[PDB]
Order: C-alpha cells, then structure tokens, then sequence
C-alpha cells in the first residue's frame, strides 16, 4: 500500500488533474533525484498545464506499477522452458529500461535535467547544476 | 464547516511532535449552495501532537465519507455529523473495531481485581 | 480515463474537422514540446485545413492507443514460445517506433521541427529555434 | 505515566551496563482525550543494570498491548494493567506470560481463591 | 528471525513512515558501511520526507528477502534439467546483482556515495570522508 | 545464587589443566527482581583440575534448566536446587531436571501489596 | 556436532544480539586468522552495535552450514545425468565462492583485512599486521 | 580399522576439544611431513584454542574418509554410462583436490608451511626450515 498508490486508487475513472500533492512532487523529487527546495525545480513546478500533471500522475502510476512487478518477478529467473514455455532471460533487463524510460519522460515534461536518482545511472547530465 | 481536533502522543503521552497526517472525501458530494468534489489535505502535528482540520459535514445530498490516515497507516473512516460546533476527532473515531486475543485481558487482571475491590464497600455497611 | 479519450469517445463516427480543443492544442504541445505561447506555434496553428485537423486528432487517438498498450503489454515478456507461440521480443521496439513515426507525422503536418519531446531524445530536428 | 522498572543481570549477577533493550506497542489505542498510536522507545541499563519505562496505563479502547525486546532479542508479551505508580517489570513478565501457557481460568481462578482466601483472613476485624 | 523481519511483520498494511529506528539506522549503516557515529552520515539521516523513508524500508524488506532467498537457494545447483525444467545457473549471480542494486538505491535516496560494504565489491565511490 | 567447584580429572588421576568446560541456560529464567535470558558461560580447569561456577536455581514458572558440556564432547543437563551454598557436581549430574512447580510468589507479592494498598485506602475512606 | 552449532540451536528465534561469546570469538578470528589478540581484533571488538552482531552470528552460522554441505557433498560427483538429471560440475566450487564470500563478509563487516586463513586462497588484504 | 577410527567412533556426538594425543600429533606429522620432534612443530602445537582443535580434528576425521572413498572409487572407471549414468571421470581427480585442501587447511590451521608429505605434490613450502 504505497501511499501513491492509495491516494490513486479512490480515482478510478481517470486521475485527477488538480495540482501535485506534496506526496506527488515528494516522489518526483526524489525519482528524479531533486531536492525539493531546489530553487530551479520549485520554478519548474510552475507553469504545469492540465494534460503535463494528468501525464505525470499516469508515469508516476506506471513507476509504481513495475517497480511492484520487478519484485514479484525477481523469484523468477529460477528455471527455464518448464514444459514448452522459455523465459524470457534479460526480462527484468526490459523492466528496467521501461522504468529508466520513464524516469526520463518525467525529465523531459519537466524539462529539466536528469540526474543521479536511485532508478537510473550514468545519465546525470549537468550534475545539480551544470556540473559535469 | 466544523474543526476536527486531534491530539497525537507517543505511546509515553510525548506529543509526534512534527509528523504528518491525511484526511480525504472519498466520494466527491455537494449541498444546495456549494460542490465539494473528492480532495486530499495533508497536516503535521504542532508540538503538543494536536491537529486541527476545516472539515464539512457529511450531509451531502447523494454520499459523503471521509478517511483519515495515520503515521501508524491504519486508516479510520468516518463521517462528521451536520452542525458547526468543532468536534474533537476521537468522537467521530468512536467508530471503531475490536479483535478477540488473549492479551487484552491483562487489564482485567487489574480491573476484576478493582471489581473484586468494589465488592469490599459491600461490607463497608 | 485520459481525458481527450473520452471526448473522442463521444465523436463515434470519425473526429470533427472544427477546430483543436485547448486539451488538443496542450497534448500536441506536448508531443513536440513547443509552448503554447510560441507564436512559431500558434501561427501554426492558423490557416490550419480541415482534413489536417482530422489526420491530427487521428494521430493523437494512434499516440494514446499505442502508449496504453506499452503499458499494457510489459507484463508480457516473461516467456519465449510458451506452447507454440514465439513472440516478438522486440515487440516493445516496434511501439516505441510507431510512436515516434506518429510524432514525426505530427510535426511534419504543422511543417514544424520536431524538437526534445518525451517520446524522442537527442533524435530530432532544431531543439530551441535553431539548435539542431 | 507508570514508570516499569527493571533490573538485568549476568549469571555472574553482575549487572549489564548501558545495554540496548527494545519495547513497542502493537495497536493504537486512545482514551476519551487522547490517542496513542504505534510507537518504539529504547533504553540503556545503568551501572546497577536498571532500566525505566514512562510507560502508559494501557487501558484503553483498543486492544492495549506491548512487547519487551531483551538483549537476547527474546520478546516478553505483556499489556500495562492500569495504575500511577512505578511497577516491577517482573510482575507483568510473569503475569503477562500467562497468555503463554494459557490456562482459562485456572490460573486465574487460583488467584481469585487466594484473594478469597486472604479476604477471609482478613474478617477476622 | 531477523529483529527487522518481525518488527516489519507486526505492521501489515504498508509499512510505518514517521522516522528510522535506531535499529533500522543501524542497519542502514551497516548495509553501506557508514558507521553510525559518522557526522556526515547523521547529517544525510536528517530532513528526509516521508517517501524517502518509505523507501527505504521498502529497499531494506528486499534486501533481507533476497538475502534469505540467496541462503535457500545453495541445495539447489546440484542438478540441471531435471526431466524438463532447465535452471538458469546465474541465479545466484541475478540475486547478487539484485542486492548490489538495493544497496546503490540506499546510497542514492541518503544523497550519499556508498562505501566498502559486505555487500558492494571493489565498485564503490568512498574513502575515509570523501572523494572514495 | 550458588556455586560449584566440581572438579574434573583425567583418566590416570591426574588432573586436566586448561580445559573448556561449557554451561548453557536453556530456558529465559527470572526472578521477583531479576531476569535471567537464555545464556552460555565458558570456564577452564585448573592446574588442579577443579573448575567453578555461579548459577542460580530455578526462581520461574519455566525450569532453570542448565545444560552442562563437558570436553568428552558430552552434555548433560540438570536444573540446580535453591540455597546459598557450593554444590557438587557429582551430585547435581547424578539427578537432572528435577522438578518444576508454579511459583506467581512475583504475582502473588503484587497481589498482596495492591490489596494491602486497596485495604489502606478502604480504611482511610 | 560443533560446538557453536548447539549453541545456536538452542535459540529458536532468530539468534541474541548480545556481546559474542568467546567461543564465537574464537572462531570468527580463526576465519580470519587472528589469535583473539592482535591489538585490532579487541580494538574490533570494542565498537560493537547490535545489528552487527546478529550479522556476524548468522554468517558464521552460514559458514557452518556450507562447509557441512561441501562435507556431504562429496559422495556425489560419481555421475553426471543418471536419467535426465545432470549434475553441476562446478557444484563444489560453488561452495567454495560462498565460503570466501562468507568469510570476506565477516571481515568486511569488522572492517578488517583478511589475511592467509583456512578458506580464502591467496586472496589476501592482510599479513601479519599489515601488507598492502 | 584405522587406529584414529577406532578412537574417534567411540565419540558419536560431535568430537572431543581436550587435546590431542600422541597418534593425532603423529599423524598430523605425516601429513605435513615434519617429525614430531621438530621444535617449530612442537611449539606450534601449543596456543592451541578449543576450537582450533575441533577443526583439526574434522580435518583429520574427513582425510580418512576420503582416502578411504579414494580405494572403493578405483574399483570403478572401468566403464561410462552404463545405462544412463554417466560418470565422472575425473572423480578421482575431485578427490585428490579435497585431499590437498584439506591438508592446506591443516597448514594454515598450524600456521606452518605445508611441504613435502604423503598427499600433497610441489606445492613445498619452505622444504625444511626455510623457504626452499
């Protein structure tokens, strides 16, 4: 019970499309690596259409969504082909390019740089402010 | 409109001291004069651990029902009776549940004592 | 529920070839990220023929089907072959394909440069006004 | 409000100095004017070995509960019996292990045929 | 029974959020190998936000699930394709790689670089105070 | 508490000399003002052959049951009596696990100080 | 029946997290290869913290269990595919890794180097006092 | 029935930690090739700890059964997968491996330098007294 995830589930039909929570910009803060009080990601925060908080909400859901699923999968891997059906080996290598996929389309509807965070690594473009 | 108190303490009555709380509408209602569509409010505790919330009464016209969630996770729904007068919190919480375990019974081990005790005025004469 | 989902929903019959409602206008901008303030976009925007405004809102149902079906299907994935079916493991690949086909499809209708969106990074033509 | 002493010690009898020793609620439980969520508190024995929990009277709505997590991580199952006043942790360690081995209302009834007992003892005034 | 195994047990619906244990502190340090005395490390351990720490505890139930499920697994190994059911020979090192994973999420959410740990080898990002 | 200075020798009379004897305490034990967790002590022999120790008996519902192992690779378990006196091994070793009987003298000693304390206030009313 | 092997066996839940008993200290520091004194060791052993004591208890316990295993084990590698079943070849070794991996982790978590012990080969961070 | 056989099978409940006898200390001799006699030896065979005594005790008991396993697994290799059993072929060759670890773990035990002895090959340390 993520708490997320239960502030969404009461939205079924569709998800709100009001403002980012402080539990909401929280978690994007730190998917995205940003401390909150960043004066440049506060600034960011402003300026959020309708359709920008309606598609962050869905990728924060999806986040959610296959981090839950890495853990159920990870008991898997233990065997191959049972009686006809192979596993698929790099699947949770597919898991976590979706998830990094994510990450940076939050990046991307931010338009602010993606830095080290705890999902994705190496792509920390321009540090906490432009370094490295 | 009514205010919902709430005072948090640590299980050696230490006020929770700047921790955080929710309270939501679950079913977006109404009344004649104003639309109430389902909302979240956050709050945090003062340094006494009590919190005060601007609710509104659950006379909604089709449903109305709130939810509250605690530090502990455990999530207590309840619906504020019509009226302005504040209302404290563990009022409307009154609706609450019990589990049978040997380990409530302790108490009584106390209290059927005191019981036993109050058996002892009956000599008083 | 995505919104525009819904609104297209109610245009059973093909889409209407009127106008881009303000949820359009915000979805398309942020298919290829160009601010609805830009007057290079808005100008756009204008003198726009009818059946363009019907192929853009085709494009745009194609964009949220194709999206929700990645979602959709990562749960997949876990087998190869599973009685006799052998799946396509790059079946992801070819979505993400088809999305960026669609933005291209997008931008190229408004004869505009398809900028740093959340689909495409670093594959796109003239960033800013002139970057690429 | 009940300040649960306790004093630990080596086979040698020796007290153990500044050791970490564990104890926690397992419900939340709230009175008419307060309420006392899931909390965890911590103490260190002293030179003589002896510990103190401000612990509450947990009497309560709810099912009132706390367990005591030794050095050993062994786990003492045990709910305050209500009451102002410093208690003897051994008490309640005996006591509340009757949730252990728990005989219904054998144990039970002996302590109320000794209480008997001493009561008529005591009409002797 | 690790002490973190029951004390998260007793809470079922999600997990608490209010602050870190000293026992789960203690913890924390040890999977990272920060001692806990370390002024830097109790500077991170402050300001964190109720996510943060979520997260955390979530990192640390799979880091002990996985650690478990690592200690189970050694009967196995003994054989390969039973009848049928061919096992995939790295899952000790798909669980290994898990942990290291868990561990960088650690350091990632405390902002901090990871230290020489049980867990890490010979990748890590730390020294005495700094600059690894 | 009481002790034990059983002795140990080697099979040609002569005594063994820095060997490791082990005592282990299988059941967390405790007393009216102590508590006892399940714990292991190790001694070495003398260059006489003799070796010591401080045990306590059982003082809890649950046996004080040692469990002593020699290094003949053997064990052997007992519960010591009560008493302050130095005991022999021998006869300790000859007996084991002797007996166990309910002893709430922790409960009972609450017990009577609360219905002390209960008649105290009956009078003073 | 070793010694410690009892010792713990008589502690159903979980193992105590009170100082080590010398024998354990014994043993752990012939895993390494220290006589119990080595003006480090006590040093080691005076920062003490409660998880890492039931870390220590649970690796060893853990050293135990593989090396019985690798004990048994040898009867076995007769055959390879009785019927279907193969047999890892590399079975024994990866005992082995698990051993020095234990044994790495136990000094990694007193933050000591190993030195030429009975199960790590040649893979040293110590000698005598210190030699890297 | 060999001589430590006989007196081990009179301890059924794991083995004695008192000392060790002449006939231990002969054959440990021959197994590490120095002669009782020999200073470094003798004094090496003081400071022992219980458990250190323990282990070389399992050692020993575990040399004899796999030289004994050694005889019964000549009778076969006569022959390969007879029906469906493959077998091994270098079993003989795991079994000398084991012998030669468990002699290297007496060495290290001791403290001393493993040399020339029945078991072991090349794998001299110091020949006599001095690096060889």
């Amino acid at each position: 019970t993520h708490p997320l995830e239960s502030y969404y589930n009461q939205f079924l039909d569709g998800l709100p499309t009001s403002e980012l929570e402080e539990l909401e910009i929280e978690f994007v803060a730190m998917c995205i690596g940003f401390p909150r009080s960043q004066n440049n990601f506060v600034n960011a925060l402003l300026d959020l259409s309708t359709i920008e908080v309606y598609t962050i909400r869905t990728s924060v859901k999806e986040i959610l969504r296959l981090d839950k699923l890495n853990k159920e999968s990870i008991e898997n891997r233990q065997v191959t082909k049972v009686e006809d059906i192979t596993m698929n080996m790099n699947y949770i290598g597919d898991i976590k390019d979706e998830l990094v996929t994510e990450v940076k389309k939050l990046a991307r509807i931010l338009k602010l740089p993606v830095l080290d965070n705890l999902y994705v690594s190496y792509d920390d473009v321009e540090g906490r402010i432009g370094a490295n | 409109m009514r205010r919902l108190k709430g005072t948090i303490r640590h299980l050696d009555d230490q006020p929770w001291i700047n921790v955080s709380l929710f309270l939501t509408l679950i079913n977006g209602t109404f009344n004649s004069a104003n639309q109430y569509p389902i909302d979240t409010k956050h709050a945090k505790t003062d340094q006494n651990g009590e919190f005060v919330f601007n609710v509104v009464p659950n006379v909604g016209i089709d449903q109305s029902y709130y939810i509250l969630t605690t530090p502990d996770n455990k999530k207590h729904s309840f619906t504020v009776p019509d009226g302005t007068s504040d209302i404290e919190f563990s009022v409307v919480r009154e609706a609450g549940i019990i589990a049978t375990d040997p380990e409530y019974t302790n108490v009584l081990n106390y209290l059927e004592d005191y019981i036993d005790d109050a058996i002892a005025n009956i000599q008083a004469s």
